[PDB]
């Protein structure tokens, strides 16, 4: 069930970077 | 008695009357609701309690 | 000794009783007739307290306890060792407090000021008179007054409060506390605002009414103004004492049961009565 | 004129006011007639009985 | 008699005062201010404008949620009966958690809602403290208001946050209700043996009484000298006038010493601040280092020796 | 089980209490020192003997004022000069009062007629160096509110019922938007200012009542150096003159009434 | 009767009417929930009631 | 015009206001008919009696 | 009804509407959580409560 | 025009307001349909009876 | 009952996006 | 322009706001998918029943 | 809807929306922690 | 996203973010420490 | 630039902000990995079961 925490923690972080390059 | 409106401003009278009539009607409806005889929803007030006591330590 | 600007203000006059006989200063203090009377009552009352302490079992300042007479004595003057000394000290205290207020009136008149200060102090005197004469009079016994002792009079407050089993439910008590708490909040705000304006960050100019009124309009949307806040300070403090006097005068002369029971009038209003 | 209403409009407002008062009362009368049918009030000294 | 300056009937309408220009980057002030004659009687007549920065809006949102938690649970505690809500409103509360759960998160029905309301309300209060601090800086004022506010927050945190942590239970914290939080105050004194004998409770009362004494004295002093422009206090501080001199001489001739128009506000500032500072300390001591204040008072020689007028009685539980 | 015990008799709550006493003693010392930033050192009945009392006077602090009206340092190394008050001592020993001289005691500068030598310039507004107090003929953006009295055109009456003049204009505070002075045209064509806190506006009879001065004593009230602004010192002069009437207007007001 | 919107501000009347009707509707919906018979969520017989003779 | 509207605006608002009042009331009438079917109110003095 | 927006400020309406709708939705969700039948988290079986009249955990 | 809106920019707002209300209402309607399937409300006077 | 939460969570987002692109 | 922004920059903010909204929503959707996998909600009237 | 930023300050919208979302997210996490079934730390009882 | 720094002061954001992140971390640590399972000092009871 | 930043310095801060945000998150990710190794969360409906 580690996958639950991995997405909610990492995916927002990647979202900030991906929204930042544009 | 139409002259009553030459003396008092109609805007205030209607607003004062509307507020007065609603509060009175709300008062009367609530007094009847609190009675056993004129309660139109459930009738007499049974005073239901919680299903179980909170357990002792 | 006098302040640098003081000498021009030391004029003759303003007295109510006596005139020029007592119209003089001792050090910084002005005397007048009521200063003589206040000094007499204060010294005699204090000396009687020490004598009552000498008759007691301890010299511990916290444990000295001078008690009123028994309830059975009613409104009579008790023997000195059985509450009579308390009655004499009470009379001295009443005389000292009234003389102090009347002395302030003369001082304010000598300076051409309004009488707002003695007016405000009179409400403190009213609360004391309620505790020691007005409430005992309605109960018919001087024994209802609180004992004179630093920690012993807290015992009277505690036992008196539990004679109604929950004194927080006293309605005038709630109002008086609301005034005391609001007055302290108002005092903290007022003291802060003046100091913040008079003491800005170092090197910055002092700020005036524009920032003072602007500060509370920014934070709360309204400013009462400099005149309003000092009116509010008197009104809150005076009403705290007035409603304190009300809350105790109704406790026993006009209410003999538990205070929470008094709220049954609200619970039994016909709009929602069970 | 303290109110400021002219004579023509003041009489017109009174006509509307009286007409509205009549309609409001007439509905209330029928409402009380229905309420009395459902549950009467004004009991005897010994109660409503049944 | 003379005009007592109780209230002001002669009033003038000037242009609305929006305040000094704000520092670059600040928001615009909210609302169009208007004159109100009713408030002009006792104080200033202008209502608004208001400044709503980040701290203000964040505090409102946090605080509103906390208020909703209290109100919804209060209304649910009367089974959504509005007539019973009005009848029982003073008696209702959002109760703190049961003693079983200690410092952990309680279930919603057994104190979980209380903890969330306590968190959101505390966040709102702290965010309001930032607002009081930052609004003072934006105007070039000192931060005396914020630090006085921090004293009030200290008592609030001691009652609901610090002491329950020191005691190991959120159950020791006050409830969110009007009459119930009076019950908690009385039950607190009953449990810990007559809080009258808490010396920091004595001091807090001395300053609470003292705040009433000072504001009555100071307000009366200013009102008695409004004929000399005494209410223009900051101008009296930087350039002393006859109002300041008479105010100082009134108290010097009355009791032998006096303050200044600046230092009196320092006396008032500290007396109000010490109410909650000494009060907060006293609350943190009870149950943590003192369990019965009257017995502590007896130990430290402050219990007056009241006579016992009854025959001696023995605890019947001992002989059973 | 003795939690909080330091020794057999000293416990933690006791130690915290004595810690507060030390702080409170320091706070009272600090507050008393701040009290001594005005009027100290004290003057005695000796040409060069000054007392600072205990606690001593604090170190100087400086206030920066707006619109280039200078810097103020308190406590002042050299105190401000006092007005030349005219009074005769009632006795030679210390603590005795004095009696103001002159037919008009309100002009003697003694007792309640004394005043401070404040700045001889108008108080300015913060936003602009414009004088804070201005007549409504100049501050045309201020108008009297309705549903409140309008004192313009009222008679100015002393407490003896003698009419001294008519109210011509009102002076407003441009910062707080309130009336501080009523300007009255006296029967000797003098145009004096009367303090609003000492004026009772009776809109029923159209009169402004002065409880402090008789009608004839109003005619000797201070006049402004220039008609469109009032300095801080002039504000003190006007207030002192009117307020001293409560003690000096009649001989009865200065004597014991009972 | 149309000569009322010249007498009363429509903006003030509509806002007052909107607040009044919503509060009234909240009041009635809340009261029904408190009843045993008209509660539409949990239904009847939610607590304990003493038997009557 | 104390309010500030015109002769035409007041009548146009009147038509919209009455129509909205009719629609709102008509929906409420249907709602009360449905509510009465689900659970009738106004019991007898002795109760609803199934 | 497009003519109504010349009389009512769209800024005022949208802000008042958003607050009103959220509070209403929050209230309705809370009311459902305050029922056994419509509690979607723990279900219809209400859990047993602890003793309020209990000593401090020591 | 007390609001300060042109006829062009006010009719457009009405168009956007209506479609947002309809979209919001349609989503809520489907949510209530799903909620009814999960747990119906409005029980009989006897109860839900499973 | 997965569709109960999927609709109420996703459909408003689609509505907002489609309304925004109007 | 009560706000004080030009038409061009309002469009750019709208594009960034909607894109950020979509990214935030999609992450939330996957989080709810994972949360449902860990512990489903919306039980039957008889409970979750293991 | 790109015109909604003409009448609404984008700075004010983001601040209010940012605080609202964080408060709502805190509210939901707090509710779940206080449930028996969805408490992810100590688990069900 | 870099255009946000033309809308919001970076100095204001950093201090607000620092306080927000510290209080959030303080809250999470406290919650874990008050649980039985995740108490890292005294451990499970 | 309502904030008062040029294009050059706004880009510079954004680059540093993202790098610091990435570095902070990466350290936190490894911290959670170690925390999961010490004590996993998200139990099954029957509990952790040792
Ligand atoms: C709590 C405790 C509260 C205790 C309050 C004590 C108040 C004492 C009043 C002192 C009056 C005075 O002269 O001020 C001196 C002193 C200032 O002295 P100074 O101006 O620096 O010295 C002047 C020169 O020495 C030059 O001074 P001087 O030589 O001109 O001074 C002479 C002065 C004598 O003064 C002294 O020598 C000093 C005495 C110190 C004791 O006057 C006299 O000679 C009196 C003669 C006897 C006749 C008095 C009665 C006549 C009738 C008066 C009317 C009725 C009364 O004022 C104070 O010390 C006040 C500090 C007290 C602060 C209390 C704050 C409240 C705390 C509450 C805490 C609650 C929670 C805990
Ligand atoms: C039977 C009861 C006990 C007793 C039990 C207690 C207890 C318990 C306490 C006191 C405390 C005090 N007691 Mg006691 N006290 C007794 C008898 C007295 C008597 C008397 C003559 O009998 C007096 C005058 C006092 C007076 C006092 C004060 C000196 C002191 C309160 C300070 C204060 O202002 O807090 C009021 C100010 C606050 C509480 C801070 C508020 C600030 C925050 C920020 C408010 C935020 C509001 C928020 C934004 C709005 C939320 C609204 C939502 C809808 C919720 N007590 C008897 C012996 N007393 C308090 C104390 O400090 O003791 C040491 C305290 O905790
Ligand atoms: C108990 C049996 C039934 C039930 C019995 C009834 C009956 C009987 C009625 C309703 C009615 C309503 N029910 Mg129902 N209802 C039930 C349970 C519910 C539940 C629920 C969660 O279970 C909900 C959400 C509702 C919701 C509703 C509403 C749709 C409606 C009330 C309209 C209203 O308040 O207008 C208030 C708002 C306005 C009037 C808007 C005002 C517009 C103004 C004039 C224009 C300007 C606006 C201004 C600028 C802004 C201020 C206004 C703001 C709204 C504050 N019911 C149960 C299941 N319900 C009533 C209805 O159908 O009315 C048509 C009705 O008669
Ligand atoms: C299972 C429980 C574990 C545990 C599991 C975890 C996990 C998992 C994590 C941590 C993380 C942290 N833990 Mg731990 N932690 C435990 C026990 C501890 C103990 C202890 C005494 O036992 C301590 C001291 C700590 C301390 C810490 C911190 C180093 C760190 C939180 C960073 C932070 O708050 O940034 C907030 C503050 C900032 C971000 C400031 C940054 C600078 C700003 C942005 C720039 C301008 C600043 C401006 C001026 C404002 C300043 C305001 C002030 C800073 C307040 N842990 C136990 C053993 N801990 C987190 C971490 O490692 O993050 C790096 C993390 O992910
Ligand atoms: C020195 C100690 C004394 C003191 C001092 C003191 N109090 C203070 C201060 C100071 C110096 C302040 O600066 C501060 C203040 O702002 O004063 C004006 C304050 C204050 N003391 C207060 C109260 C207070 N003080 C008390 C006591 C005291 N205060 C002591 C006697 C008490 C008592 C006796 O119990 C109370 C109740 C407040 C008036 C204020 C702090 C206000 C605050 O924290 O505000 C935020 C809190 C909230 C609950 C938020 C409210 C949210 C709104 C109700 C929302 C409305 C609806 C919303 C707009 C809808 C939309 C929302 C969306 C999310 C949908
Ligand atoms: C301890 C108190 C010490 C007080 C010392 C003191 O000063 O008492 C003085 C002597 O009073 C006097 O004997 C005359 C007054 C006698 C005592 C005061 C009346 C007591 C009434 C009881 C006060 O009189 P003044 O001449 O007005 O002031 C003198 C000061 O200016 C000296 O710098
Ligand atoms: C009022 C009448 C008070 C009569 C007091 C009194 O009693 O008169 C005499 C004693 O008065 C005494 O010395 C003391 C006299 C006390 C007078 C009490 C009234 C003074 C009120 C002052 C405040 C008034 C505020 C208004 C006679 O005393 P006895 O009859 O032996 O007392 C027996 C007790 O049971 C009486 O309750
Ligand atoms: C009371 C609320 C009054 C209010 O909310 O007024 C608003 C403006 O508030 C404004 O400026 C901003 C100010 C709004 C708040 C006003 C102050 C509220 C009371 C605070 C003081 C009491 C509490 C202090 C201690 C906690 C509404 O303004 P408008 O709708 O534009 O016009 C109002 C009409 O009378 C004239 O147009
Ligand atoms: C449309 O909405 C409406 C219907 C209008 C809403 C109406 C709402 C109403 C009517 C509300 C009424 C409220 C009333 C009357 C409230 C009265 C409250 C009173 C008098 C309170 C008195 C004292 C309360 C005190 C001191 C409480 C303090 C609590 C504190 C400090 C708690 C702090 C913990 C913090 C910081 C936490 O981190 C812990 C959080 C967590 C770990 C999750 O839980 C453990
Ligand atoms: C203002 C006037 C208010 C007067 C209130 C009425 C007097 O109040 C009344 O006082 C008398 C005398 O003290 C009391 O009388 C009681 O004590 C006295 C004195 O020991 C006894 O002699 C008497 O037998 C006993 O009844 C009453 O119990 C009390 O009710
Ligand atoms: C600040 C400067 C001035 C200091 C004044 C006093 C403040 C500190 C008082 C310390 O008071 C003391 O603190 C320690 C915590 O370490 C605690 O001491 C407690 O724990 C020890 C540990 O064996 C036990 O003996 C017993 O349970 C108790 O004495 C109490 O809290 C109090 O006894
Ligand atoms: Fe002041």
């Amino acid at each position: 069930m580690a996958m639950v925490w991995m997405w909610i923690l990492i995916a927002p972080a990647i979202g900030i970077v991906l929204l930042s390059r544009q | 008695m139409w002259r009553m409106w030459l003396l008092f401003d109609p805007r205030r009278i209607l607003v004062a009357l509307g507020v007065f009539l609603f509060v009175l009607a709300l008062l009367i409806h609530f007094i009847l609701l609190s009675t056993d005889r004129f309660n139109w929803l459930d009738g007499p007030h049974r005073g239901a309690v919680a299903a179980q006591m909170a357990p002792l330590p | 000794a006098m302040l640098s600007f003081e000498p021009k203000y030391r004029t003759r006059g303003g007295t109510l009783i006596g005139g020029d006989l007592f119209d003089f200063w001792v050090g910084p203090l002005w005397v007048g007739f009521f200063g003589v009377t206040a000094a007499f009552f204060a010294i005699l009352g204090t000396l009687l307290i020490v004598w009552a302490a000498a008759l007691g079992p301890t010299w511990n300042i916290w444990r000295i306890n001078i008690a009123p007479p028994d309830i059975s004595y009613g409104l009579a003057f008790a023997p000195l060792r059985e509450g009579g000394l308390w009655q004499l000290i009470t009379v001295c205290a009443c005389g000292a407090f009234v003389s102090w207020a009347l002395r302030q009136v003369e001082i304010a008149r000598k300076l051409g000021m309004g009488l707002h200060i003695p007016f405000a102090f009179s409400f403190a005197i009213l609360a004391y008179f309620t505790l020691v004469v007005f409430r005992p009079l309605l109960m018919g016994a001087w024994g209802y007054g609180f004992p004179y002792g630093i920690l012993s009079h807290l015992d009277w407050v505690s036992n008196t409060g539990y004679q109604y089993l929950h004194f927080h439910y006293n309605p005038a008590h709630m109002i008086a506390i609301s005034f005391f708490f609001t007055n302290a909040l108002a005092l903290a705000l007022h003291g802060s605002l003046i100091l913040s304006a008079a003491n800005p960050p170092k090197g910055e100019v002092v700020k005036g009414a524009e920032q003072e009124n602007g500060y509370f309009r920014d934070v709360i949307g309204y400013s009462i103004g400099t005149l309003g806040i000092h009116r509010l300070g008197v009104f809150l403090a005076v009403s705290a004492a007035f409603w304190s006097a009300v809350c105790i005068i109704i406790s026993g002369p006009f209410w003999t049961r538990g205070w929470p029971e008094w709220w049954s009038w609200w619970l039994n209003l016909p709009m929602w009565s069970h | 004129s303290i109110t400021g209403l002219t004579e023509a409009e003041a009489k017109e407002f009174h006509g509307i006011f009286i007409t509205s008062f009549i309609v409001f009362t007439v509905i209330a009368i029928v409402a009380h007639l229905l309420a009395w049918q459902w549950r009467p009030w004004l009991p005897a000294v010994t109660g409503y009985g049944t | 008699p003379e005009f007592q300056n109780v209230f002001t009937r002669v009033q003038v309408k000037g242009p609305v005062h929006m305040g000094v220009p704000l520092p670059r980057g600040s928001w615009a002030r909210t609302g169009k201010p208007f004159h109100l004659y009713l408030l002009g009687l006792i104080g200033d007549a202008q209502i608004g404008p208001i400044y709503l920065g980040f701290s203000g809006v964040a505090s409102i949102i946090f605080g509103f949620i906390a208020i909703e938690i209290i109100g919804f649970n209060m209304l649910a505690s009367v089974d959504w009966s509005v007539p019973e809500f009005f009848r029982q409103f003073f008696w209702l509360a959002l109760e703190p958690p049961a003693p079983k759960y200690g410092l952990g998160l309680a279930p919603l029905a057994e104190g979980g809602w209380w903890g969330m309301a306590g968190f959101f309300l505390t966040a709102s209060i702290l965010l309001w403290w930032v607002r009081m601090y930052r609004r003072a800086r934006a105007l070039g004022l000192g931060t005396h208001t914020a630090w006085a506010f921090a004293s009030a927050i200290f008592l609030y945190l001691s009652l609901g946050f610090i002491r329950p942590i020191l005691m190991g239970c959120w159950c020791e914290a006050p409830p969110f209700g009007i009459f119930p939080h009076l019950d908690w105050t009385a039950a607190f004194s009953l449990r810990y043996g007559n809080l009258f004998y808490n010396p920091f409770h004595m001091l807090s009362i001395a300053f609470l009484y003292g705040s009433a004494v000072l504001f009555a004295m100071h307000g009366g002093t200013v009102l008695a000298t409004t004929r000399f422009g005494g209410e223009r206090e900051v101008e009296q501080i930087t350039d002393r006038g006859t109002a300041g001199e008479r105010a100082m001489l009134f108290w010097r001739w009355t009791m032998g010493f006096n303050a200044t128009f600046e230092s009196i506000h320092r006396w008032g500032w500290w007396f109000a601040v010490l109410v909650t500072l000494t009060g907060g300390i006293g609350i943190l001591l009870t149950g943590t280092v003192v369990d019965n204040w009257f017995l502590w008072g007896v130990k430290h020689g402050i219990a007056a020796p009241w006579p016992n007028v009854f025959p001696h009685v023995v605890d019947p539980a001992l002989l059973a | 089980m003795e939690i909080g015990a330091i020794t057999q008799q000293i416990d933690a709550a006791q130690l915290v209490l004595y810690t507060f006493w030390l702080f409170f003693a320091g706070l009272i010392i600090y507050l008393r020192m701040e009290d001594k930033r005005e009027g100290y050192p004290l003057v005695t009945e000796i040409p060069g003997k000054f007392l600072e009392g205990f606690p001593p006077m604090p170190a100087p602090k400086t206030f920066i004022l707006t619109h280039n009206q200078g810097t103020v340092t308190v406590p002042r190394a050299v105190p401000r000069a006092e007005i030349e008050y005219k009074a005769e001592p009632c006795a030679a020993w210390p603590g005795a009062p004095h009696e103001p001289v002159g037919p008009n005691k309100m002009l003697s500068g003694a007792g309640p007629s004394g005043y401070a030598l404040r700045f001889d310039t108008p108080e300015p507004t913060f936003d602009t160096g414009v004088p804070r107090m201005a007549p409504m003929r100049v501050a045309t953006d201020h108008v009297f509110d309705e549903d409140g009295p309008n004192p313009i055109g009222y008679d100015l009456v002393g407490f003896d019922g003698i009419v001294a003049g008519k109210i011509t204009d009102a002076w407003v505070d441009r910062e707080e938007s309130l009336v501080r002075y009523l300007e009255a045209k006296l029967t000797n064509d003098k145009s004096i200012l009367v303090p609003m806190p000492l004026s009772r506006v009776k809109d029923s009879t159209g009169q402004v009542l002065l409880a402090s001065l008789k009608g004839e004593q109003v005619l000797e009230a201070p006049t402004l150096a220039n008609p469109d602004q009032v300095t801080l010192r002039e504000e003190d002069r006007i207030a002192a003159y009117f307020a001293s009437g409560h003690l000096y207007a009649t001989q009865a007001r200065q004597e014991s009434i009972l």
